[PDB]
This record gives structure tokens, sequence and C-alpha cells, in this order.
């Protein structure tokens, strides 16, 4: 009476803002951050308790 | 560390990686470090091969 299918997404580690497309040496600088995901998030966003 | 205390005899690591995680140790270093063969500031890049 279970049925037996996956479920399946991405989740992201750490973030890279740089200014150009190649500008990791020579054209300007870049920022990097670590982060971390959850999975409910959005379902708690609607509960006005 | 010194003594276990009980039956064990056995030691508990952090890392568990199989013997597809492998670590090039180079020899022959001989003391002349890697930037000084190749002239790089601090705003340059060098390649690998």
């Amino acid at each position: 009476l279970v049925a037996a299918y996956p479920i399946v997404g991405v989740g992201m580690e750490k973030l890279i803002i740089s200014t150009n497309e190649h500008a990791s040496t020579d054209q300007g600088k870049t920022v990097s951050r670590a982060t971390t995901n959850s999975k409910t998030e959005s379902n708690t966003a609607g509960v006005s308790v | 560390n010194v003594g276990y205390q009980n039956g064990f005899t056995a030691n508990v690591t952090t890392n568990y990686s199989h013997t597809t995680d492998n670590s090039t140790a180079v020899q022959d270093s001989n003391g002349e470090s890697w930037n000084t063969g190749l002239s790089i500031n601090k705003g340059e890049s060098a390649y690998i091969n």
C-alpha cells in the first residue's frame, strides 16, 4: 500500500560573487561565503501562531 | 594515547575515506621552495599539468 518512487533535489553549499566572468586574477576581485541549507523552510513561513 | 583500560585495543578515527581518495606526497623537495623557481608576485596565477 506504500508506493516506491524517489524524490530528488539540489542544494547549494557556498556562494561566489564576482564582477566580470573571468575577473579572478587581473580584472577585479571576488567574494565567497559558505552557507547551509534546509529542506522545509517555506512550509513554516505561512504559519501564523 | 598510552592506555585503554578496557578490552578494546583499537583506535577510533574521524575520517574514513576508502582507497580511492589518495594524497600525493612529494619527495626530493630539497629545501628549495615552490615560489623561488618561477617569478610570481601577489596578484598572479600558475597552471598545473
